[PDB]
RNA sequence: AUCGAGAGG
DNA sequence: GGAGAAGGAGCAGAGC
DNA sequence: GCTCTGCTCCTTCTCCTTCCTCTCGAT
């Protein structure tokens, strides 16, 4: 369902590093960055100032025991940590 | 222990009293001061006055709630009887058995003096849909649910399961297990499926409540 | 967005699945 | 290639 | 070494 | 009353395993 989500709305570190990693790849494959490049050439660096302004174009399913499962978009998620 | 040696009566007593916990804790109508009588008053009211504990006295009829019949419907009588020959013989379980169907009990308690022969043991389970629950004088001297490494067991209706296992998205199979076996489901007389809620007291947080279902 | 280098021209097609590493990069 | 032995951590 | 699994054996009850 | 039909109550048997690394020296 879309509402009634029962997962945090939280980013955990798994999903964090997870992210970072899978955006950082796409980027050293020379994928569009999202934010300005001031002076950052480390994919992974990059990539920690997309997640930082929240421009990483990525959606997290996460599973539930059952096989159901919840979608959480990057944006909705709060990076704390 | 001999008559004189009451100690023996004293032992039949608690198992009494114990019983009377047992029953209350199943949900049926039994009062506090119903459940504390005295040892003397015991003597008084059901040993011989040659000092010999009129074990026959002893049965009696208990009957659900309100509550309890509201929490679970389907809750019939129950009928508690304690055995007066030492050793159970199908002569006297069959005569258990059929006080039960005459009078039409859900539910009869029957406890063993002593011990209980397989002619009597094959018998106790051929009248359903009525159930037949023993325990052994012996094992009912000290009710174990007061223990301080037993916690509250609360026997759940088919309603609070039901939501249970919506609610975790659990399948029955998944749920923690308990044996019908076990000296606290049998206390409780659990069925195949039952789930019961149990409320401990942690260090991590003031209490924890679990499931946990009669296999 | 207005970002243009967020849109996949074969995206537009329906060339592109989202939610598929054989698209690639997305 | 197996097989045993001697050691190191 | 200490399980567990398979097997022989020795008596309470029980039907003729 | 006496063997009988079950047991359950025992004794008497088969099975398994830090990590990792180095070298030599045999077949």
């Amino acid at each position: 369902p879309k509402d009634q989500r029962a997962t945090t709305p939280y980013m955990t570190k798994y999903e964090r590093a997870r992210i970072l990693g899978t955006r950082a790849l796409q980027i050293s494959m020379n994928a569009p960055v999202f934010v300005d490049l001031e002076g950052e050439t480390d994919p992974l660096r990059i990539a920690m100032k997309e997640l930082a302004e929240k421009k990483i174009p990525l959606v997290i399913r996460r599973y539930l025991p059952d096989g159901s499962f919840e979608d959480w978009s990057v944006e909705e998620l709060i990076v704390d940590l | 222990m001999d008559q004189e040696n009451e100690r023996n009566i004293s032992r039949l007593w608690r198992a009494f009293r114990t019983v009377k916990e047992m029953v209350k804790d199943r949900g049926y109508f039994i009062t506090q001061e119903e459940v504390e009588l005295p040892l003397e008053d015991f003597k008084a009211k059901y040993c011989d006055s040659m000092g010999r504990p009129q074990r026959k006295m002893m049965s009696f009829q208990a009957n659900p709630t309100e509550e309890s019949i509201s929490k679970f419907p389907d809750m019939g009588s129950l009928w508690v009887e304690f055995c007066d020959e030492p050793s159970v013989g199908v002569k006297t379980m069959k005569t258990f058995v059929i006080h039960i169907q005459e009078k039409n009990f859900q539910t009869g308690i029957f406890v063993y003096q002593n011990n209980i022969t397989p002619s009597a043991m094959k018998l106790v389970p051929s009248i359903p849909p009525a159930t037949i629950e023993t325990f052994n004088e012996a094992a009912l001297v000290v009710n174990i649910t007061h223990h301080e490494l037993v916690p509250k067991h609360i026997r759940l209706s088919s309603d609070e399961k039901r939501e249970l296992l919506k609610r975790y998205r659990l399948k029955e199979s998944q749920l923690p297990r308990i044996q019908r076996a076990d000296p606290v489901a049998l206390y409780l007389g659990l069925k195949r499926g039952e789930v019961v809620k149990i409320i401990r007291k942690s260090e991590t947080s003031g209490r924890y409540a679990s499931y946990r279902i009669c296999m | 967005p207005e970002q243009k280098i967020t849109e996949i021209e074969d995206g537009q097609d329906g060339g592109v699945t989202p939610y598929s590493n054989e698209s690639g990069l997305v």
